[PDB]
């Protein structure tokens, strides 16, 4: 379940952590994750275990053992923990909390509680950490996104829209793009100044894109660098493009009948490794592999009683 | 006939508002202000076109939107806008002139007509004229009139008017008396039609038969040399009574202009332009008085104002200060006050005493205006205080006897007294400093104590602020000989029914340690005891039962003294709430919380030795043996198991042993268990087994609990009923119902474990608030008030409450519903479990998935719907409703500034008669709700879905915002006597203890509260830095009310989805 070359977990509201292989629609295995939701998860990059954020916990699976139950968790902290992030030689794990706290945990050493906080004003919502392992931008409640220098422990801060809760934040591979998102539903871009050397790393705003009207819940990057993939409470999943920001494909599961309630929010998703596919999260209690090109429905994961509001995905050689 | 013709409407409306909810037209949108209308129902019609406004700018030129939102000079400004972009367009034209002619800028209108006369066509040219026929009036040009109204038909009520006017400057009476009587009916089939104005004409032709009243006043005043005086005063009458807006009275003052020139009349056109300066009208009301002056346009503007007539200039400085030009206005005052007094002093020949004391009158005023202004401008500092004191001592000289003058000038000499405190708390965060302070306060003490008193003494009736403000003043530095003396003699002055009113307020210093303050406190109870005797006897009873012993001392002194006059009237008050304590718990429920708590501190915490102070009154307690049946019949199925518990209990007390003390909790948990199963068997209680002395009680002299009020014969308990239904709640309220000596009957809840000390200084609190409005003319005009109770308590412990007729709490009334129509009573709640198990624990995010997945499966129309269903027809139906958003919507607000939390859906109610809202349980007050550790509130007041849905379609634009505001104002404008009545409580003694349970000195915790309200009061309670005008803070906590993210996060019984 590790030993696989596709990981597809989904997670939410019925207590399970389930793995799907992501070619049948087969559910693998499911694992016991009760007492919480499950706000987050990401696999380790060395696919050696995976992370249930959840409230005040993050419970750690194993990936290559399959069946025990989890291997690490981390407590002590209060209310949720609403992002996890991982650091690429495995040894750091990176949080944020509503309880105003960006937490760096050593993954290789015992002590139960961490390494490093950053204490900000309002609830944070995304950590993610910059391709060059030196910065975290976390985007709090407040409509502030803080880029943390891991190296110099100065912190800068920007606000796009003032007052407005920044949802998600990332940032492309080859680190050319940063993308925020909001409770209004826009899509900020900003372009990144390659100082990262010396560490300047500047942000220079490229575009905003009225992407939803509804709360927009994630943003992800393509590993191409090619797409920026946008979901939403407005129950879609919208690919644009990173030439010109317009839109390309978009995923929905609206009704097609205008008196039928919100049939489920779109809470994830993950690109595939060639960037040929997207995996979708939802309320609906299913998972969804899509073709991005098409927006065509390739594949329904459906074995979850309660919503879905978690991917993790994973292509590593 | 005329009573069932409203009937059509309000249920052709419940029907169309129904419609609009199965889809918003501008088909319904239309046919909806235009019903609305004519249920002359102004307010809730606006609101129907803000949200065409906000929804379909479809009928948009943005001028016409202003232009139907009677907002002339921005639908002015805006058709200047678009006309000069386009070309000339006789729409937009006539459009631009209607602005100019409800402006009443005629001067403009007359010259923008003649400006533009090729490109009147035939139908833009009739409409032309009648406009340019009243700017022409408006202008005294007769000629251009005449030449006008020869274009406007004979058949228009509007042409037939115009001949009338035109006729009486020319003095033919006859001509003139048929074309008024030929208007009316040419006006009268007019508004048959109710097509073209149904509205803005139907008052507006009450503008029109006024104007035609009144030209057949004109008509006998230039007729008849004995009306002058007559005429004048119903024109001068019907002027500060009837209420028509600035527009309508150009217009009225029109009519009269040709019969008496404004130099004549100066008291009617001063008050006109008072009224268009209050509207905020200023260049207009400039106009006005500049016509007065004989001179001045702000043209000569370095010169000196014109002394010329005082009374004119005077409003002329308080104009020019209403508008920007505020430097320059209280330099004009200042100088106009030196030539004031001097032109008194030295001009004064004996003869004139009458121009003496009016002069005498108005530079009062002026002296008041100019410390207004200083403080306006400067602030509270050292080189002010003394600046300002002088400008209000010396109005206070000019007219003795004025409340204003005599109020300011206290406030003041208070404010100073401030000023140093507030600055030497300020020095100290950072001998002498002590000894020139004494010397400082002391010297604008005393001042201010006397200032209070002859303030109060010019009030009678309405002076709760002045009254606490001396409390305060006496509580805070009246140990200081000075001090002390000017109270003294100033409580000897003012008259003893000032201080019922301050009762409570008293009565929490009984106990002062400092000597000379107790003195005069008791001196003072004893002498209201002497008089009025009832509005003491409740509250002293309650304080001579008291754990702090010097209160109880102090208390018993003052009955003594009051037996010596009233000695049979104290001693049923003694009795009568003597028994209501032991009824209020009976004997096993005492012994039922006894035993949660002994046993939460011995196993739950491990401490005896609190274990044995919890259980030791109640031993004691029965130590004096049973008596009543109910107390015997408890004290044989369990009083012999209780004292030998008490008997192991003192075992280990000498012995130490936990064997001698688990034989004492086997027998204690015998007695609990066995209570327990008998608590949910009393649903009702008899008084002749509970407490028989009640029962015997006949004709007392003692009043009805909180009935008594000086103004009104007393109303005395002539019987007690003999049963006490019992309300099964955990606290278990007794509903208690007494006979009157009146006839009628009082009913009451009697409470156990519930501290109504905190309701009852609030309930003091929405009188003042329900005094301020009744007090302004708007908040009359539309009955806005709060529904109050009696609160009396009757120890720590227990106390009585107004039982409120006819009303359901919100939870009843939606149950009902819900049983009938037979949907799951906790439907939302069950929808949202099932979606999330982990409701409680998500992110806001997640939490506001589940919240509006819940709504959007439930109906929202539940108490919108069973209201219709209860009215026995329509226009019962619509007035309730109209009743119940304005009685909202007052207590949306004044519960805001009180920062009143918890409230649920038991915790308010509706009159099912009259459709007004009531708010009880007043437990949590100012931010205490919010600031809370688990489930903390986001909201400011509920406006909960299905209170929305209840108001009209189009609801929270219309009569809901409008009162938000008017409340709002009012609240604003009196924030000092709200203030004086918060800070009673919030620096209370005995009641300072809500605000320490912010775990789950003080001194500095107050001040916070205080501030927080004084933020509220003026609209600095969202950015500390922006001040926010009322209808921006108002729609800042709509929003907030309102806010899914707010309402996911309230604790799940509080109802989010009601």
């Amino acid at each position: 379940v590790g030993s696989d070359p596709v990981i597809l977990a989904t997670a939410g509201y019925d207590h399970t952590v389930r793995f799907w292989q992501a070619h049948s629609g087969i559910c693998t295995r499911t694992v016991q994750h009760q007492d919480s939701q499950v706000n987050a998860l990401e696999v380790t990059p060395d696919r050696s275990m995976i992370a249930a954020a959840g409230y005040q916990h993050i419970r750690m699976y194993d990936l290559n053992s399959n069946n025990p139950n989890p291997i690490i968790s981390y407590d002590g902290v209060n209310k949720n923990i609403a992002s996890v992030g991982f650091h690429e030689d495995g040894r750091w794990m990176y949080t944020g909390g509503e309880d105003c706290t960006a937490r760096i945990w050593d993954l290789r050493s015992r002590n139960l509680q961490c390494q490093r906080i950053f204490q900000v004003n309002a609830p944070i919502n995304c950590v993610c950490l910059h391709p060059n392992q030196a910065e975290l931008i976390v985007g709090d409640q407040s409509g502030a996104i803080h880029i943390w220098d891991l190296k110099t422990d100065h912190n800068e801060q920007l606000i796009p829209e003032p007052e407005v809760s920044i949802t998600s934040a990332h940032i492309d591979p080859d680190a050319s793009y940063m993308a925020a998102v909001n409770s209004t539903g826009n899509c900020y871009v900003w372009n990144l100044t390659g100082g990262i050397g010396d560490e300047v790393t500047q942000l220079i705003p490229k575009t905003k894109i009225p992407a939803h009207t509804r709360y927009a819940l994630q943003c992800r990057f393509s590993p191409d660098s090619t797409l920026l993939a946008t979901c939403s409470a407005d129950q879609t999943c919208k690919i644009w493009r990173t030439s010109n920001f317009s839109l390309m494909t978009e995923l929905s599961i609206k009704s097609g009948n205008p008196g039928e309630s919100s049939r489920g929010w779109m809470w994830g998703c993950a690109f595939s490794g060639d960037s040929q596919y997207i995996v979708t999260a939802s309320s609906d209690n299913l998972a969804r592999l899509w073709c991005v090109e098409t927006g065509e429905i390739k594949r329904e994961y459906g074995g979850h009683q309660k919503a879905v509001v978690c991917l993790a995905f994973n292509d590593s050689v | 006939e005329r009573a069932a013709k409203c009937r059509a409407y309000a249920k052709a409306l419940h029907y169309k508002e129904l419609e609009f909810q199965k889809g918003p037209t501008p088909a319904i949108l239309e046919s909806l202000i235009s019903i609305n209308n004519k249920l002359q129902q102004p307010e809730a019609a606006a609101g129907v076109l803000e949200y065409a406004m906000k929804h379909f700018g479809e009928l948009e030129i943005q001028a016409t939107w202003y232009e139907k939102l009677h907002e002339w000079e921005d639908a002015l400004v805006a058709y200047d806008k678009k006309m000069d972009t386009n070309k000339d367009d006789p729409e937009l034209m006539l459009g631009r002139m209607r602005c100019l002619e409800a402006l009443g800028e005629w001067g403009q209108l007359h010259q923008q007509c003649c400006e533009k006369w090729t490109l009147v066509n035939d139908e833009t040219q009739a409409k032309m004229a009648r406009m340019a026929a009243a700017a022409a009036w408006g202008l005294g040009q007769w000629d251009s009139m005449e030449e006008y109204t020869c274009m406007i038909p004979r058949d228009t009520h509007d042409g037939a008017f115009y001949r009338a006017v035109l006729a009486l400057h020319q003095d033919l009476f006859s001509l003139a008396q048929q074309c008024i009587d030929k208007a009316r009916d040419l006006l009268d089939a007019e508004l048959t039609a109710m097509a073209g104005e149904s509205y803005s004409r139907a008052y507006g032709a009450m503008v029109s038969c006024h104007m035609l009243s009144e030209l057949e006043e004109v008509i006998q005043y230039k007729l008849v040399p004995e009306r002058r005086e007559i005429i004048r005063q119903i024109w001068w009458e019907r002027l500060q009574g009837c209420q028509r807006i600035v527009e309508d009275w150009q217009k009225i003052l029109m009519v009269r202009s040709l019969v008496v020139s404004p130099h004549e009349d100066m008291r009617t056109w001063l008050k006109y332009a008072s009224l268009c300066g209050k509207s905020g009208r200023l260049a207009l009301a400039h106009k006005t008085l500049v016509l007065l002056l004989g001179v001045d346009p702000s043209r000569q503007l370095d010169h000196p104002l014109p002394t010329v007539h005082p009374q004119v200039t005077y409003a002329y400085m308080k104009n020019m200060w209403k508008s920007a030009r505020k430097i320059d206005a209280f330099q004009h005052m200042q100088h106009f006050v030196q030539t004031m007094q001097q032109q008194a002093q030295h001009a004064i020949a004996t003869e004139d005493q009458q121009h003496k004391q009016e002069l005498h009158k108005l530079m009062a005023r002026c002296f008041l205006k100019l410390g207004e202004w200083q403080l306006n401008l400067q602030g509270i500092n050292e080189s002010t205080i003394p600046k300002v004191l002088q400008y209000y001592s010396a109005a206070t000289e000019h007219d003795r006897s004025w409340y204003k003058a005599w109020h300011a000038w206290a406030v003041m000499n208070f404010e100073a007294v401030l000023h140093y405190k507030h600055q030497n708390q300020a020095r100290d965060e950072k001998k002498k400093v002590t000894e020139d302070l004494s010397k400082t306060l002391l010297m604008y003490t005393v001042p201010a104590v006397q200032g209070f008193f002859r303030s109060i003494s010019l009030s009678r009736g309405n002076n709760l602020q002045d009254t606490l403000r001396v409390l305060t003043l006496w509580f805070d530095y009246g140990h200081w000989p000075d001090v002390n003396e000017a109270l003294v003699e100033g409580v000897k002055a003012i008259q003893i029914d000032t201080w019922l009113q301050v009762i409570p307020q008293l009565i929490a210093r009984i106990d002062t340690p400092r000597p000379l303050v107790g003195r005069l406190i008791h001196q003072l109870l004893t002498d209201i005891g002497r008089y009025h005797p009832q509005a003491l006897i409740y509250p002293l009873t309650v304080a001579s039962k008291s754990t702090t012993t010097a209160r109880h001392n102090a208390a018993n002194k003052i009955l003594k003294n009051m037996c010596e006059h009233s000695n049979t009237l104290v001693q049923q008050a003694m009795m009568v709430s003597e028994e209501l304590i032991r009824v209020a718990i009976l004997w096993h429920e005492m012994w039922h919380e006894g035993l949660e708590e002994a046993s939460r501190l011995y196993f739950g915490e491990r401490n005896v030795k609190g274990m044995f102070e919890v259980l030791e009154p109640l031993h004691a307690m029965m130590e004096r043996g049973p008596q009543t049946l109910k107390e015997t019949s408890f004290n044989q199925a369990y009083g012999r198991d209780l004292m030998e518990a008490q008997e192991w209990c003192r075992k280990y007390m000498k012995s130490g042993n936990v064997k001698d003390l688990t034989q004492a909790w086997d027998l204690y948990y015998h007695v609990f268990r066995r209570i327990s199963k008998q608590l949910p068997q009393l649903t009702s209680l008899e008084l002749q087994y509970v407490s028989p002395k009640l029962l015997m009680c006949r004709d007392l002299e003692l009043a009805v609990p909180g009935t008594y009020d000086p103004n009104q014969p007393i109303i005395r308990i002539q019987s007690i009923a003999p049963s006490l239904q019992v309300i099964t709640s955990k606290q278990r309220p007794r509903k208690l119902t007494l006979m009157g000596s009146n006839g009628h009957e009082f009913v009451f809840l009697l409470k156990g474990h519930e501290d109504l000390r905190q309701d009852e200084r609030v309930m003091q609190l929405f009188g003042l608030v329900n005094t301020l409005l009744a007090n302004d003319p708007t908040s009359l005009r539309k009955n806005l008030s709060i529904q109050r109770y009696a609160v009396i308590p009757l120890s720590t412990n227990s106390g009585l409450i107004g039982w409120v007729p006819h009303c359901d709490t919100l939870h009843a009334l939606i149950r009902d519903y819900r049983e009938k129509k037979k949907i799951l009573l906790n439907i939302e709640h069950r929808i949202m479990l099932r979606m999330a198990p982990d409701y409680d624990h998500l992110t806001l995010m997640q939490k506001v998935e589940v919240f509006e997945h819940a709504v959007n499966n439930t109906a929202g129309d539940d108490l919108a719907k069973l209201l219709w269903l209860k009215s026995p027809s329509s226009e019962v139906w619509f007035d309730r409703r109209t009743n119940y958003t304005r009685s909202l919507a007052v207590m949306s607000m004044v519960g805001y500034i009180l920062g009143l939390g918890d409230r649920h859906p038991s915790n308010l109610m509706l009159d099912r008669l009259s459709g007004k809202i009531l708010h009880i349980d007043f437990g949590d007050c100012f931010e205490v709700a919010m600031t809370r550790e688990k489930f903390p509130e986001k909201i400011p007041f509920r406006l909960t879905r299905m209170l929305t849905n209840a108001m009209e379609v189009t609801g929270l634009d219309g009569n809901y915002r409008i009162t938000c505001h008017t409340v709002m104002e009012v609240l604003r404008e009196h924030k000092d006597s709200v203030m004086a009545v918060l800070e009673a409580f919030v620096y209370d003694p005995l009641l300072n203890w809500r605000l320490m349970d912010t775990n789950t000195a003080l001194n500095k915790k107050a001040i916070q509260i205080i501030n927080r309200v004084r933020d509220k009061l003026t609209g600095r309670d969202f950015s500390h830095d922006d001040t926010l005008d009322v209808p921006t803070q108002v729609e800042l906590l709509i929003k907030q009310a309102t806010s899914h993210e707010n309402l996911c996060q309230c604790y799940i019984g509080w109802c989010p989805f009601w």
